[PDB]
């Protein structure tokens, strides 16, 4: 039974194999199906942001109650108050009007979806044919909407990536105009250039579309000759792309954070402070033992408050659970979480693409100074040799201050408060990017320098060591593959060194400054581990550095505070609970016991077919299976980085307790 | 107010020692023809057909069917060729050329020689991949052209005529033979055309009427850019022809453009590359060189698309420039490096773009 | 469809009688090259060192490290050229061909001897600078190869059985020695090679193994588009090599692109132009004549920068294309007409850009 046995390992092993998270891959899909892939989605996606708007609806247009609040729309309600959609009035009427709004808006993204998603199936399908006329269209060579396309494109369709780029840009143009034109006839609100109200927003959708026009042109009859390299292969500028795509999230999430909290955002933002929301999870009404409500009602029986039904939500003061500043983080948060890992997957899945050429020998037949500046071995130990120096002339800079205030504030070592860097805040030039500048201040600019610095290690790595490192060359080793796990115990063993574990190695180091941000964007204190404990020093902070404001939580301390509105709500503990269940069981897969699991695997496959037999006629052979270190450092970072954003959430939507008033010296 | 030009190219190949290959091409361009008249059409028939094995002889038709400026051309061949030894090889065949109302049948016994300036081990040894091999070739003639019309008469007794009376016909007869541009041709492709030869030039009676008979010997040389002579046992696989092949072309010209349709199976289309490895037949060069004679007098934007389809188990292990997408068995070339590559040779470039695909 | 090529120049002139010049040049080029395999790679390097100056006798000495289609290739030469009269030029060398795992020696004795078909006074006196001079040249060759490999044996062998059985040996040798597109140039230099002579094929005992011997001589002829008839006394400033010069260069190709880095001081760079004027040396018209043979394929945009860099004192009279802008002694040029003639002289154009500084 041996050889049947083997058939099944063989069945599951580290070789390349079809797998099903690769069945959408760049390589196996033509030009026609990514521009069908993402209309399709974008159907999809209207299909979601039209229930968005459905849940949004507090009373239903015939009067009736509707939904209660939920974190979805939430992250989008100062938006379409910004767009007058949605209103904030504790009028009945206004908040019936404003409910048929949402609804129309609702039903009209789920026309123009099913429209996408129509013309999504056809060009994945090549069957791209006119209903109308039954004449079909050519993808290489098409008119563009006939008329517009003869006028600006000379009547032709660009036949090669960096081509698409001047028609590609006028398209946008069409969008920006397209969003001027509804903002202006069907939203109303007309385009005066002062930058104060959204009536700004209108201008500058056709100023935009002015620039993009005249750059969509110039880049038609002049197409960019920059890494020409990657108008032959997809996932090369699929990865550049997604490399660029993640620096503009983490922009968007930096200016979200700075423009949201500005006076002129106040109206849709701040405003939110004044409203009761009744969020979904949140401690209801409780009821007693006994408690039995007939059509009577309220016999037999005793219930909590007695001012609102049994099991209904209770509300919430949004000044107290900082609402404002909530959804800011929230949403702050969402595009730098998202922009972060773009990033890491733009250098693994262009990686990817570097390992393909140096096996088929193309990479030196580039001539771009993209690649050409980056294929010698010298040149790559001293680009990385600086940012590990870097890495770590700052993480032990850094570090040291945290360490440090920590033994100062806790009187570790006969010292004061007095000796610890309370003095040390950011220089007088740069004081303008932060308010009521401090220790604080200094160390989150070094904890996200050297946070970027050390998993850029990982990401410089990816780049320069896909098929070989000076040390593989040393030891004469070629890294066939992208996904391997180790080469086995040989040379104290090489576990870890393939580009998809140094993707892997970036995710997990970028969890610090990926948590620098949750920690520095709620008030907590950054500065010192222990911040506000009632202990010897802790309490003094905010009168020895003179803080206008005073932080929540020290980066200990964050975890007691943090939670006293975790554990009082049913849903929130939820979260925590099943977010700590994820997070640990990567430890099974991502510990180096592979090995040990198939053995036992063996046993519990042979102990069920024992017992099946000795207790039944029947023969039970399952032939329990295990995943591959491969695949278990896949499924390991998924476990490990979704569990630690799972509880992060609940640090952003626990509420936002910084407050305005320092504390005195606990004297 | 740009031009532009589409094209679509094929290439299906089976396993194991099979070189056998499909090869489809459709094109469309929208410059006139260098041709000094229009409109010009042509449809051309190849076929082959295996007589017997371990003769080695193999049946070869041709029809050619043209109208140029509305006059009806067509030229008919229908010959046996068959490998007699590395450099020999005899051809017996017939055939019938037709110009409007005139039409003129030929009989011929022929031999070509294929020599090698030189043969040396170190080439061989150190060269995978020969390209350039210098050489000569030499066609022994034996025309038997019946004189029916009284044009055919006129135009015998006056070639005897002009022979009897010029001694520079051997010479002059190079500036007949390639008529227009065709003689600008030979020093394009470093080709050299050495002065014919007239064993003899006597009217021998036929059954039907009085037969003009030519029996000329010439030959040429190759500096290594010529096809067949630096590949001469490549252009005939007679041996890998287990069953017939065939390749049909034609296209359209006039004032507007050139319409070209090309479809066909034939053997030789993979050839051993080495530790184990097929490769698609290297490009042959003389087409090239002769068609960027006619290429560069428009701009143009090139559309080509180039499916390959290899044998169950068979994937590529290299190429460049490399396929733009991979789609199962078969991989796609579009686009990038490939569309300046046919930029590169639609203009008379012969850079080498290799496909190394092993089981 | 355009691609994009980026050039840098530099040009360093000292004063006085003086016609030493430094050259610097940087080139990047995007489409395919036209070799027929890639990629190919190639590094080349000369050195000039004056043995005596009453003999006027010079030691050059060139490498060539080659890798064509992963196949290492190097030919090695060191020579000793001297003027013996105004036109005859004797030169004794030794060299070393390697290719692969093969290697042979060859040492030569050799005169070349350049003659104008015409010498007159009224072409000097009306014409101040002649650019096309009417003239041939006549190689005498003494080639002395060591026969140590068993192929070398067999390609002498060869030559000598070939030559006994071939009367035309002296013509189809032509063939042979420019090899594939080598042939097409002759014709497009407008440059005729005559039928080599064999004075002696001799096989002699040497102290290492059997050497095979040849002495040969042929001529050469250039209707005035060749430099080196044309321009005889420019090419050998041997009495101008007051200290050693070097010209470095190399370049690396492929299917992507070609790079190219070249770099040198030689005398020869200035010469009078009358009037007290002194002006670049007149371009090289081979050079341009023989790549617009391989420039023509891809269409292509320009990016050159010319920097000239003059003797303190010497300011520029007159140039055409006109300088873009001007840095005190240092002048360089850049895009608008520079930047056209660029375009013309990369594609094979031959149009005059002169500049003349005086102090
Ligand atoms: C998560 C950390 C990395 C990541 C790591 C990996 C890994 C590991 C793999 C891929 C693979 C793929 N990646 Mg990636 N990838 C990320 C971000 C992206 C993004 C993006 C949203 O910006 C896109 C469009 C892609 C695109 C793709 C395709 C080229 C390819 C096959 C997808 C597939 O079949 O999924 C599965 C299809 C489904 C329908 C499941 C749901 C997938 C949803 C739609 C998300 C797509 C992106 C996601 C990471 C895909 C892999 C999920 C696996 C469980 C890891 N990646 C980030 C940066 N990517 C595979 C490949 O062939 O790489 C060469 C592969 O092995
Ligand atoms: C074009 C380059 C060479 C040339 C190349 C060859 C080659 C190669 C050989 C011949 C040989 C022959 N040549 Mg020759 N020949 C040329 C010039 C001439 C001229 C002339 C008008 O000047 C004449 C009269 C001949 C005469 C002859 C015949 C005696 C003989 C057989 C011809 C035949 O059957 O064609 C058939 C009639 C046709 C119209 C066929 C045309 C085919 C074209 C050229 C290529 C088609 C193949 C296509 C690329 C792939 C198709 C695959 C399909 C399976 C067919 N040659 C020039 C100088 N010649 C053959 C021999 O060795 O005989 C012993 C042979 O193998
Ligand atoms: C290319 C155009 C001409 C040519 C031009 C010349 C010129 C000019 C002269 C020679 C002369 C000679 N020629 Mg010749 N020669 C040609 C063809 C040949 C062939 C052949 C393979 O067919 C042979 C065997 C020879 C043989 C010879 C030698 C006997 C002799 C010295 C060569 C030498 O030392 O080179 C050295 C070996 C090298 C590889 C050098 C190559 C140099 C290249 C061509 C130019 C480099 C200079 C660069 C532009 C500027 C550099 C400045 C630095 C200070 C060097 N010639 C063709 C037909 N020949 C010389 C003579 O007169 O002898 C008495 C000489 O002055
Ligand atoms: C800002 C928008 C993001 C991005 C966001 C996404 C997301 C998110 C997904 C895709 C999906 C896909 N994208 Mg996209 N896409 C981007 C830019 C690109 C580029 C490029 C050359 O710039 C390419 C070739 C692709 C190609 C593709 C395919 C891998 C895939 C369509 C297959 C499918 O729908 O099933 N994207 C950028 C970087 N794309 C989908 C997919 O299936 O991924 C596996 C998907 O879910
Ligand atoms: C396209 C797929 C879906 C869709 C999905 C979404 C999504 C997703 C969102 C909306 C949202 C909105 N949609 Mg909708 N929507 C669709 C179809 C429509 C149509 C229509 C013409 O059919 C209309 C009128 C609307 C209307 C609206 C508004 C009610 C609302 C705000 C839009 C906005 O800010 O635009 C402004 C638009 C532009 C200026 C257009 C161009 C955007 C440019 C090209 C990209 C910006 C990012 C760029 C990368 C930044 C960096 C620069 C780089 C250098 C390039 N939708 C279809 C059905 N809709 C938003 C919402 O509800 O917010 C709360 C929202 O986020
Ligand atoms: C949101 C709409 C999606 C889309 C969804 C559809 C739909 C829906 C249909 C097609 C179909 C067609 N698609 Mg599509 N497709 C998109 C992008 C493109 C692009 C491109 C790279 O820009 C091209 C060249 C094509 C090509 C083609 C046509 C050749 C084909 C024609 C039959 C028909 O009814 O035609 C009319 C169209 C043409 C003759 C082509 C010229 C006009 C433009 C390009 C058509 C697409 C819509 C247009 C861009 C929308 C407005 C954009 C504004 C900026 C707001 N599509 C856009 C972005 N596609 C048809 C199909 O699959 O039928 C089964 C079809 O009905
Ligand atoms: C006393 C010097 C302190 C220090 C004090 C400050 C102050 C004060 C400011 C910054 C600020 C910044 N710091 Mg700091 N910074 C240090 C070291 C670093 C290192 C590093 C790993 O070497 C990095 C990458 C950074 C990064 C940065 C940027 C976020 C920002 C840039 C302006 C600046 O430094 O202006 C001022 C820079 C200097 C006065 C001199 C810088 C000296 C250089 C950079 C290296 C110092 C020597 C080195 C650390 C030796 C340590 C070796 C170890 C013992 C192994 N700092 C050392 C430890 N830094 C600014 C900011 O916005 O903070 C929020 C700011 O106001
Ligand atoms: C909750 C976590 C958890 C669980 C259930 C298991 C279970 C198991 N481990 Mg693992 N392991 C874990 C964590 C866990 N381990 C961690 C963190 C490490 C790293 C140190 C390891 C390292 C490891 C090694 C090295 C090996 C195993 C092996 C085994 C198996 C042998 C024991 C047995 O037969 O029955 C034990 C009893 C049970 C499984 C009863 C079931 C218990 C609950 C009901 C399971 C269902 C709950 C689950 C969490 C649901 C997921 C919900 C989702 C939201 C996440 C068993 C399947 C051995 C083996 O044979 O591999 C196959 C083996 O060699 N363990
Ligand atoms: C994967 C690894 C990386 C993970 C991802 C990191 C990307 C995020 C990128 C850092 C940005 C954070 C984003 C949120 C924006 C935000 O907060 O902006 C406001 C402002 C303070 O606002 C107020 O915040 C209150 C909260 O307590 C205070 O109480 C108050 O006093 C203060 O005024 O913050 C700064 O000025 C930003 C500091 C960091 C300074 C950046 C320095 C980096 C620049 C230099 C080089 C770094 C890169 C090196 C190369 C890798
Ligand atoms: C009589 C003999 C007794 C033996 C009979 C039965 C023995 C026990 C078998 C059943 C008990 C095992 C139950 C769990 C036991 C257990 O915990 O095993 C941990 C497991 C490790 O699997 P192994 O490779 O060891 O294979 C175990 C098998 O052999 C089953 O026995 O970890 C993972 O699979 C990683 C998760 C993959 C998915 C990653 C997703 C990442 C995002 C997360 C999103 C939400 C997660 C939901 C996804 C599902
Ligand atoms: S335990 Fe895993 S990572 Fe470590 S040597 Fe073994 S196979 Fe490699
Ligand atoms: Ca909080």
């Amino acid at each position: 039974d041996a050889a049947k046995m083997r058939r099944f390992l063989f069945q599951r092993t580290e070789t390349r194999s079809t797998k099903w998270y690769q069945i959408f891959d760049t390589e196996k899909l033509d030009d026609e199906q990514v521009v069908g892939g993402h209309l399709a989605l974008l159907g999809v996606l209207g299909f979601i942001m039209g229930i968005y708007y459905i849940s949004g609806i507090q009373v239903f247009p015939w009067g009736a109650p509707g939904f209660h609040d939920n974190w979805f729309y939430l992250t989008i309600k100062p938006r379409m108050v910004s767009l007058g959609i949605d209103t904030y009035s504790t009028k009945t009427a206004d908040l019936e009007a404003a409910g048929a709004r949402l609804l129309g808006w609702a039903a009209f993204h789920f026309l123009v979806g099913s429209v996408l998603i129509f013309g999504g199936w056809r060009h994945w399908t090549h069957n791209l044919t006119n209903p109308f006329t039954g004449r079909c269209g050519n993808f290489r060579d098409f008119r563009f909407l006939g008329k517009f396309g003869d006028v600006v494109f000379n009547g032709t369709s660009a036949k090669s990536y960096k081509e698409a780029l001047g028609p590609h840009a006028v398209y946008m143009s069409l969008l920006f105009l397209g969003w001027g034109i509804v903002m202006w006839a069907i939203l109303g609100f007309a385009p005066i250039p002062d930058f104060q109200t959204i009536n700004s927003e209108t201008f500058m959708s056709f100023v935009f579309a002015v620039i993009f026009f005249a750059l969509g042109i110039y880049w038609w009859n002049n197409p960019p000759n920059a890494a020409i390299h990657l108008n032959d292969d997809m996932k090369a500028a699929f990865s550049v792309h997604l490399t660029a795509i993640g620096y503009i999230n983490i922009a968007l999430g930096c200016i979200a954070f700075v423009a949201f909290q500005q006076p002129s955002f106040a109206p849709y933002y701040k405003e939110l402070d004044k409203l009761v929301f009744y969020l979904y999870g949140e401690p209801f009404n409780r009821v007693s033992f006994n408690f039995v409500e007939q059509g009577g009602k309220v016999i037999s029986g005793a219930k909590e408050f007695a001012d609102f039904p049994a099991y209904a939500i209770l509300p919430k003061s949004g000044e107290a659970f900082g609402m404002a500043r909530v959804v800011t983080n929230l949403i702050v948060f969402n595009h730098i979480i998202c922009g972060v890992l773009y990033v890491f997957a733009g250098v693994y899945h262009g990686g990817q693409y570097l390992l393909k050429i140096q096996l088929n020998g193309m990479y030196n037949q580039i001539k771009s100074i993209w690649i050409t500046k980056g294929r010698d071995q010298e040149v790559q130990v001293k680009i990385l040799g600086t940012v590990m120096a870097l890495c770590f002339a700052t993480m032990l800079s850094v570090y040291a201050v945290i360490v440090w205030n920590t033994i100062c504030e806790l009187n570790i070592f006969g010292t004061n408060i007095t000796m610890s860097f309370y003095w040390l805040k950011p220089l007088p030039i740069f004081q303008w990017m932060f308010a009521d500048p401090s220790i604080n201040d200094w160390v989150m600019a070094h904890v996200i320098t050297a946070g970027s610095l050390f998993s850029l290690i990982a990401l410089v790595r990816i780049a320069f060591f896909a098929h070989t490192s000076p040390l593989w060359d040393d030891l004469g080793l070629k890294k066939n593959s992208y996904s391997f796990p180790c080469l086995g115990p040989v040379y104290g063993g090489t576990c870890g060194v393939s580009i998809q574990d140094q993707l892997w190695f970036a995710m997990l180091w970028g969890i610090k400054g990926l948590s620098a941000v949750c920690w520095y964007i709620d008030g907590a204190w950054i500065a010192s581990m222990m911040y506000g404990v009632p202990a010897a020093d802790a309490k003094a902070w905010d009168s020895i550095a003179h803080l206008h404001h005073h932080y929540t939580s020290g980066i200990f301390y964050y975890f007691w505070t943090e939670t006293v509105t975790i554990f009082s709500s049913s849903h929130l503990s939820t979260i925590l609970m099943i977010g700590h269940l994820v997070w640990f069981i990567s430890f099974a897969v991502w510990f180096e016991d592979r090995g040990s699991r198939l053995e036992g695997a063996d046993i519990q496959t042979r102990t069920i077919r024992w017992l099946g037999k000795k207790f039944l006629n029947r023969d039970v052979n399952f032939r329990f299976p295990v995943l591959t270190i491969s695949d278990s450092k896949l499924a390991g970072t998924f476990l490990y980085f979704g569990g630690t954003f799972m509880l992060v959430f609940l640090f952003l939507a626990n509420g936002f307790y910084q407050t305005n008033s320092p504390l005195p010296p606990p004297v | 107010d740009v031009t532009t030009a589409h094209s679509d190219y094929e290439i299906v190949l089976e396993g194991g020692s099979s070189s056998w290959g499909k090869v489809k091409a459709r094109a469309k361009v929208n410059a006139p023809p260098a041709s000094p008249l229009l409109p010009a059409d042509c449809d051309v028939k190849l076929n082959v057909k295996p007589l017997d094995p371990a003769k080695g002889f193999v049946r070869i038709s041709a029809v050619f069917e043209s109208i140029v400026d509305s006059t009806k051309n067509k030229l008919t061949i229908e010959a046996d060729i068959a490998n007699e030894t590395k450099e020999r090889r005899i051809s017996v065949g017939e055939g019938m050329v037709s110009v409007g109302d005139f039409s003129h049948t030929f009989s011929f016994e022929g031999s070509v020689v294929n020599l090698f300036y030189y043969r040396s081990d170190a080439v061989r040894r150190n060269v995978p991949n020969p390209i350039y091999m210098q050489g000569r070739q030499f066609h022994d003639i034996l025309m038997k052209v019946p004189l029916d019309n009284n044009d055919l008469i006129d135009t015998w007794e006056g070639t005897v005529k002009a022979i009897g009376s010029t001694g520079a016909f051997n010479d002059w007869i190079r500036d007949f033979w390639f008529i227009g541009p065709a003689f600008t041709a030979l020093n394009e492709g470093g080709q050299r055309i050495s002065r014919i030869e007239v064993n003899g030039l006597n009217t021998e009676s036929g059954p039907k009427g009085p037969v003009g008979v030519s029996r000329w010997r010439f030959s040429h040389g190759g500096s290594g850019m010529v096809d067949s002579i630096s590949r001469w046992a490549e252009l005939f696989p007679s041996d890998k022809l287990n069953r017939p092949a065939q390749v049909e072309a034609g296209f359209r010209s006039d004032s507007q453009g050139i319409e070209v349709k090309v479809d066909g199976e034939f053997p030789g289309v993979s050839v051993d590359a080495g530790g184990g490895l097929r490769r698609i037949l290297n490009h042959p060069l003389i087409p090239l060189v002769h068609h960027g004679m006619v290429g560069k007098f428009n701009n143009f934007n090139v559309d080509a698309q180039l499916k390959v389809v290899l044998p169950k188990g068979y994937k590529i292990r290299y190429a460049a420039p490399q396929y733009r997408s991979q789609n199962l068995e078969e991989y796609r070339w579009s686009g990038g490096a490939y569309a300046r590559w046919v930029e590169h040779v639609c203009k008379g470039g012969v850079g080498q773009f290799e496909i190394l695909y092993a089981q």
